């Protein structure tokens, strides 16, 4: 149906006919490109979009392209204390497991999810548990260290 | 007849050289209208990172508190 | 009697330009 | 030689025309130009907000360093005893 | 005078400026600091497609007479402090450590709304006399006041 680019990076494609709500377009993106719904603001003829109004409402058929801008700012910020007392911020989600945090620590610090070990309020997290599993509300403080 | 005929045959090759610079003109323009676009884009990115700017402040207001009211629950705790 | 080499459309010899496309006789 | 005459007077006519819209072309391509003065400037907008969120993160970050350094110190005074 | 530039912000809003063959950067700024009292910190200025670095000079980026620069407004400054008001609302200010209290008074003013005749500032203890700057109170980063008010 439609095309989408990304600040003069990558270009995508979607079906959606086009009586289709923003979210669940954003949705077929964060499928796509898994960058959080949350994390995406999405622009055509100069103005922003917003979630009750839809494809429909701003009149976008066919062919149509789609700027994409990258937000800095997650829903979700928390925090990474550790030994050294050196400290990090991850933005994330409530539905996020470990195994998938971990990657991100990964991806900024380049310290491998095999040794990195998480612990929150006396008690040491295992994966495939997501953060409304362990109780996080939102600018928690996980205590890590290494093996 | 046929001095005149001299002069029509000049007037549709000066309209061939002055088409070819009318292509060139819109061509050209066409290269620049595709720049001319992202300018829109922009202008909103912008607008996006400072709401955001705005939004991470915020948070700092709102932890700092926090902060300043521990610093209130330790300055009583000094027997 | 020609055809604008631009959309091939037979036209007037007395026409100096083409009747759709504002394009002279050699192009 | 009618025609010959009425088609001189036609053809600068249109000389005329097509010199006349070759300005507008030369003008706007001018006014184009004016805009893509901005994009240059715009690209950096964009750049220092960014490195300010930034800038601002960092200080967010630290900060709750002080506020785990408090909640401790209040985890060890509160046990008197 | 030798010369003189002009000088923009994103929108019409034009100004003009007497700067040397050969002034730094910074200088500049602080000419800035001396038309609309915008401090150095929460401005960068740009010509050609670059932003230009505190250090340097006009002639060292090609600069002739009577040309334009484009001026952007940081969104935050050098430092920032914290004011703590009885209502159990706390808001934030920008500065820089040069900085006179009657001039930090005069941006609480203009975020709450009340004058720098009827507020009073105290740190840690002890209170706030003006014309002393905050350097002069050895008020650090993240530092924060809290605030009370007065009559007449
Ligand atoms: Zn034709």
């Amino acid at each position: 149906q439609i095309f989408v680019k990304t600040l003069t990076g990558k270009t995508i494609t979607l079906e959606v006919e086009p009586s289709d709500t923003i979210e669940n377009v954003k949705a077929k993106i964060q499928d796509k490109e898994g960058i959080p719904p949350d994390q995406q603001r999405l622009i055509f003829a100069g103005k922003q979009l917003e979630d009750g109004r839809t494809l429909s409402d701003y009149n976008i058929q066919k062919e149509s392209t789609l700027h994409l801008v990258l937000r800095l700012r997650g829903g979700m910020q928390i925090f990474v204390k550790t030994l050294t007392g050196k400290t990090i911020t991850l933005e994330v989600e409530p539905s996020d497991t470990i195994e998938n945090v971990k990657a991100k620590i990964q991806d900024k610090e380049g310290i491998p999810p095999d040794q990195q070990r998480l612990i929150f309020a006396g008690k040491q997290l295992e994966d495939g548990r997501t953060l409304s599993d362990y109780n996080i509300q939102k600018e928690s403080t996980l205590h890590l260290v290494l093996r | 007849l046929e001095d005149l005929k001299q002069q029509l045959q000049q007037a549709e090759e000066a309209l061939v050289a002055k088409q070819e610079v009318i292509d060139k003109l819109k061509e050209e323009a066409e290269q620049h209208k595709i720049v001319m676009e992202t300018v829109p884009v922009l202008k909103a990115q912008a607008d996006i990172y400072k709401a955001d700017f705005q939004a991470e402040r915020q948070a700092r207001e709102k932890l700092a508190e926090k902060k300043e009211l521990l610093q209130e629950q330790l300055e009583q705790l000094q027997r | 009697r020609w055809a604008c080499q631009s959309c091939t459309f037979e036209n007037e010899a007395a026409a100096v330009l083409c009747s759709i496309c504002e394009r002279p006789r050699l192009a």
